[PDB]
């Protein structure tokens, strides 16, 4: 008796729905085995980590639990709109749509100032800076400049994973300024992460040559780790 | 014509709108409110308390009274207020892995196919949102079959209670037959019952 | 006698700097080590000894010293309320064989 | 970051233990401890290789404390039910091609590395949290551990001679030691301690020349660590005056008897966890022989 | 026997 | 003082609990998609927004 | 699963009865008999039925024996053979 | 005596004081000092707080704390102990909160043990040991008494 | 001198367990299965809880 105006009448008001202004992210794919919902991190070089479907018991709100004995009333007790011969009504796409806006601006405002100071304190798009001075003569900002891993992961490294182009190369005591300028000839960005004893032999001289900040744990003998085989490093 | 607004950023706001989700309980209540709000405003279901229950002739037997009583009490009132609020979430976003409010039941006692169908008759009506708690209900229903079924509820809760889908789809099954609590919805598991494999 | 004295005499002489026997609380009375893991709070490190002597080792008295107090978040002997469900049926019920 | 040359072998990753008055090596300790020898025997087995298939890292916001949790819970003090909400297998997550989820250095699991926060080098940690997300399902029914039985072997290795080992047999000795008034629980109390990890990282990821040496050298360092735990399972361990000092004495050394109730010269173990310092055992084992 | 979201919460256990 | 009173914002409410209140630092975020593991992927463009 | 006595005529109790225990695969038993070590008096035949490790328990200290006795004893009786 | 450091008059004391603290051992230390935090709902649960109070009633609260967190048992199992009180076969449902209502355990092993021995002095105990019962029987209703 | 007036309750089975004392030594204390008749068995690890 009922899927007369509920398979046909229901259904419509169902579809026209799935294309409300909010009602966004996927809900199915008619597969009961295999789909799974796509999860969402927000992530944070600075270890932060909420995602957002989290799963946290019966909330005050009153959603959280489902309950199916609602069957039942729909079922067998609730009288219809189009099932006992009304004329079907229609919404206007007003109320319910400036409504989605009314809370979009409600809604953006609001995290404002929450994303507005995080922002504040991220110190948004800009690695510290040591620099260090080489050939006694040349002085300030005239050297090797090298940062600190912490900040090197923070602000430029979320960026490399963007580009697609192959993570960093590592200044070795090896490498010589082929492997230096071949890195950087990839990413194309002048980085070079550093994590193997001296930098000794040229290289390091290329590198006062071109920025390429090499980026390193934590300062303290970063003068013991160059060779500087001709005195001007030194660790202050 | 160009109207004069400023403009409608598809980006900006699905990730702004993306922070609020994931940070500010409260946002699943004001979006089901607008469907919830919009189902009651196409009149798709009016809902009337005159009660009308079995063959109505069932209610006075003697012998159904047993049966008359299950369904009666599983069974409750048409909530104005439930109605809507219960087909807006079939269609809304999900943001805390709905948990199934638990109807605790032996089956044991022919009367009690009435919860099984529950089920079936929900899963059938809100399917999309009825697939979020697939697993608390694989949790209730091989009870069921524990009951029902000892020969065949046998080999498949063996053949594993649980799986998961392998880089190739093959499904890897588990082989333990452990409950399965919502906690792991989002992990990579599926409830096994809807394996939906021979 | 006097061993509850551990700071003595403060005030300050004019002529010579240290008051004549004047005490000045130990190292001890203020070296807030850690806490250890195992939950025995032990003495700060000493060039990498590592270990700092658990506080109860030794036998220096020792104000201040981590402790772990529970937050606001975790109230305990809390009445926590449950939906009990009285099986229905009774002739139902089974007692015997587990 | 940082990587290694041998882990073990570097300055803050050095287990000691304190004895009497400065902290000592444990190597050092192990030489004032003796045995007696009883009238019985025992043979060791052969542990079973570990059922291949690591639980599921399952999804859990929020970096787990895994280096306290593995230790609280073997040479605890009092741990209760371990395999409940227990996390152990958050611990496969490491392992894997190329997650990023990084080992902490302080013992916890975080999602990503983070700022200014050493952690292992995910180029070994892969073969550590690889075998050991196992010592996750200790609990499984079809999975748990040997047990008993692997208690010949904790054994031998901890006492037995550099004869005894050989030829399996062994004597069940009781050890006695030079105690110090409540000298066991405090022994361990200072060992939940140590930075295992920084160890089993090291004890399954070097390749031979060096991990067999390695071996050799830290086998002194590990036996004081069986050893604070087999007594955690010990028949009585009683206190035996003698002239001036007390030799306490731990009546035999590897033979779980599955005591449970809690003593209080040592460090209880639930039942939980009993199956878990099982579990323990088993894999850190059945590894250690390559 | 009523459509009701959460617990029906009926008992209070003692620590 | 923009007006937008917020409450119950970046904090919690289920009810049997408390209202436990998270954290708000958050410096910068990448809403990256985390494998079922938990953990973090490294954004792909054919998969993701 | 109790277990009765030859000879149909003899109401008189049933010295111990027979535990099935619900352990398939060889680790699990290895376990379950492990903590066995509790319980009053069970005891265990080398091998198994149906190959499900299944146990005896002694409704008394001394019936235990009646049981032993007759089975230790049929030992040599196969042992000799062998 | 720390907290007066660059701090007070006496200027012996503090030139000592203000030198002591120089040591590499001894570092003073004071409020928040290390924070765990629930998984699952990622709140921040027991704080370390290097709080100055002696050192012997400060370690001994470690003491009280530590087993209660130790005891990986929390307010859910709860549900299991009057699960095992009613009608074998009543049933518990939720609400189950993770670590945020640890509570200690339950010590089976001193009861049975104390409980031996309280038996034992007043014997008179078995007057309410079955006190207890009568009252639950008499409370499930199970027989009326009557004139008929 | 340890005032802990116990519950309302707990006052109950006092007045009605009518405490009066504790004879029994108990300077050390075991308790013991004790066969039949005497002897005081020792700790039968098998047996005893």
């Amino acid at each position: 008796n009922i899927a007369v105006a509920h398979t046909d009448h229901l259904s419509v008001v169902y579809a026209t729905m799935s294309n409300f202004m909010l009602n966004f992210t996927n809900n199915f794919s008619g597969n009961h085995a295999t789909f799974k919902p796509d999860q969402y991190v927000i992530t944070s070089p600075e270890g932060s980590y909420k995602p957002i479907i989290e799963r946290q018991g019966e909330t005050v709100d009153g959603l959280t639990i489902i309950d199916t004995s609602i069957v039942w009333p729909i079922l067998c007790q609730c009288t219809y709109p189009l099932v006992r011969q009304e004329e079907i009504v229609y919404p206007d796409p007003s109320t319910t749509l400036s409504q989605s806006l009314s809370v979009a601006q409600v809604l953006s405002k609001l995290t404002l100032p929450d994303a507005f100071i995080n922002m504040i304190l991220s110190g948004g798009d800009s690695v510290v800076m040591r620099t260090y001075q080489t050939e006694a003569d040349d002085d300030l900002d005239e050297g090797i400049r090298m940062t600190t891993y912490d900040q090197y992961l923070s602000h430029i490294r979320e960026r490399l994973h963007i580009t697609n182009v192959p993570d960093p190369i590592y200044i070795t005591g090896a490498s010589t300024p082929d492997q230096i300028a071949a890195s950087v000839q990839a990413t194309h960005v002048a980085v070079v992460l550093y994590q193997s004893g001296v930098i000794n032999g040229p290289a390091s001289t290329y590198l006062r040559e071109n920025e390429v900040l090499v980026v390193m744990p934590d300062y303290y003998d970063v003068v013991s780790r160059f060779a500087n085989a001709n005195l001007q490093m030194n660790n202050n | 014509a160009l109207r004069p607004e400023l403009a409608f950023d598809h980006d900006h706001i699905i990730r702004c709108l993306m922070l609020a989700a994931a940070n500010y309980p409260r946002l699943e209540g004001i979006i089901v409110q607008i469907n919830t709000g919009y189902v009651a405003s196409a009149n798709v279901i009016r809902p009337v308390s005159e009660k009308r229950y079995f063959p109505e002739n069932l209610e006075q037997n003697q012998s159904a009274a047993r049966l008359v009583s299950a369904v009666k009490a599983r069974a409750s009132e048409a909530d104005i207020s439930s109605i809507h609020l219960a087909i807006a979430r079939e269609v809304s976003p999900m943001f805390n892995v709905h948990e199934l409010k638990k109807i605790a039941e032996s089956f044991e006692d022919p009367s009690s196919i009435v919860v099984v169908l529950e089920f079936i008759l929900f899963a059938l009506f809100f399917p999309t949102e009825f697939n979020r708690i697939k697993g608390d209900i694989q949790n209730v229903l091989l009870l069921f079959f524990s009951r029902w079924y000892p020969v065949e509820y046998g080999i498949f809760v063996q053949r594993g209670a649980t799986y998961t889908i392998n880089a190739a789809g093959e499904f890897e099954f588990s082989g333990r037959n452990e409950k399965w609590d919502q906690a792991l919805y989002l992990s990579e598991h599926f409830p096994a019952l809807f394996s939906d494999v021979p | 006698i006097s061993v509850a004295r551990s700071m003595r005499a403060i005030v300050n002489h004019n002529e010579v700097d240290r008051p004549r026997g004047a005490v000045a609380p130990s190292s001890y009375e203020m070296d807030t080590g850690t806490l250890s893991r195992n939950g025995d709070l032990l003495y700060s490190p000493v060039a990498n000894g590592q270990v700092g002597i658990p506080k109860l080792e030794v036998d220096h008295i020792s104000f201040s010293n981590v402790v772990s107090m529970m937050t606001a978040n975790i109230r305990t002997g809390d009445d926590m309320a449950v939906e009990r469900v009285n099986p229905d049926d009774v002739r139902a019920i089974n007692i015997r064989n587990a | 970051q940082q990587p290694t040359g041998g882990y073990t072998t570097l300055e803050q990753f050095a287990f000691t233990i304190r004895n009497d008055g400065t902290n000592a090596t444990p190597t050092q300790f192990l030489q004032l401890l003796s045995w007696e020898a009883t009238e019985n025997e025992l043979v060791k087995k052969t542990i079973p290789t570990p059922e291949t298939h690591l639980p599921s890292a399952r999804n859990v916001p929020g970096n787990v404390y895994i280096e306290d949790a593995i230790t609280q819970a073997l040479f605890g003090i009092s741990a209760q039910n371990v395999n409940a909400h227990g996390y152990f297998s958050r611990l496969s997550a490491l392992a894997l091609p190329n997650t990023s989820a990084r080992l902490g250095l302080d013992g916890v699991i975080y999602n990503s590395e983070t700022i200014n926060i050493p952690f292992y080098d995910p180029a070994a940690v892969a073969n550590f949290a690889a075998t050991y997300a196992k010592l996750g399902n200790a609990s499984t029914p079809r999975y748990r551990a040997d047990m008993i039985d692997i208690y010949a072997h904790v054994g031998l290795e901890l006492a037995g001679t550099d004869a005894e080992r050989a030829a399996g047999v062994m004597p069940v000795k009781r050890a006695k030691f030079d105690s110090w008034e409540g000298s066991l629980i405090s022994l361990s109390r200072d060992v939940v301690n140590w930075k295992i990890l920084a160890f089993l990282i090291d004890l399954c990821s070097l390749e031979g020349e060096a991990l067999r040496a390695f071996k050799t050298r830290n086998r002194d360092v590990f036996r004081m660590m069986l050893f604070i735990m087999s007594t955690a399972v010990a028949a009585n361990v009683v206190n035996r005056k003698v002239t001036k000092r007390v030799d306490r004495v731990l009546e035999y050394i590897g033979v779980n008897s599955m005591r449970t109730a809690g003593r209080t010269a040592t460090i209880t173990y639930d039942l939980s966890r009993h199956e878990f310092a099982a579990k323990f055992l088993q894999l850190t084992f059945t590894r250690w022989n390559a | 026997k009523v459509i009701f979201n959460g617990l029906d919460v009926n008992t209070e256990v003692q620590p | 003082i923009t007006d937008v009173d917020s409450t119950d914002y970046g904090k919690l409410t289920l009810r049997f609990l408390g209202t436990l209140t998270r954290s708000l630092k958050m410096q910068n975020a990448q809403i990256r998609r985390i494998r079922p593991d938990g953990t973090v992927l490294r954004y792909d463009d054919q998969i993701d927004i | 699963i109790p277990i009765t006595n030859s000879n149909i005529f003899d109401d008189s109790s049933t010295p111990y009865n027979v535990r099935i225990w619900h352990a398939p695969t060889m680790t699990e038993v290895n376990h379950i008999l492990a903590l066995m070590r509790k319980s009053t008096l069970v005891s265990t035949h080398s091998s198994w039925h149906w190959n499900v490790l299944h146990t005896f328990h002694y409704r008394s200290e001394s019936d235990m024996i009646d049981h032993f006795a007759a089975k230790i004893l049929e030992d040599w009786r196969q042992k000799e053979k062998l | 005596p720390a907290l007066l450091r660059d701090f007070t008059q006496v200027n012996w004391l503090n030139r000592d004081i203000t030198n002591m603290l120089q040591q590499a051992g001894t570092k003073y230390g004071l409020g928040l000092t290390e924070t765990r935090l629930d998984y699952v709902r990622l709140v921040k649960t027991i704080v370390g707080h290097a709080l100055n109070i002696d050192h012997f009633a400060a370690s001994v609260l470690n003491i009280n704390l530590r087993a209660l967190m130790e005891a990986n048992v929390t307010a859910d199992d709860r549900i299991k102990a009057l699960q095992a009180h009613s009608m074998i076969s009543t049933q518990f449902h939720g609400p189950n909160q993770g670590a945020l209502r640890p509570e200690l355990a339950f010590d089976h092993d001193h009861i049975i043990r104390c409980l031996m021995l309280a038996a034992a002095n007043y014997p008179r105990l078995e007057g309410i040991i079955v006190q207890i019962n009568t009252g639950y029987v008499a409370s499930a209703n199970v027989i009326r008494p009557v004139s008929e």
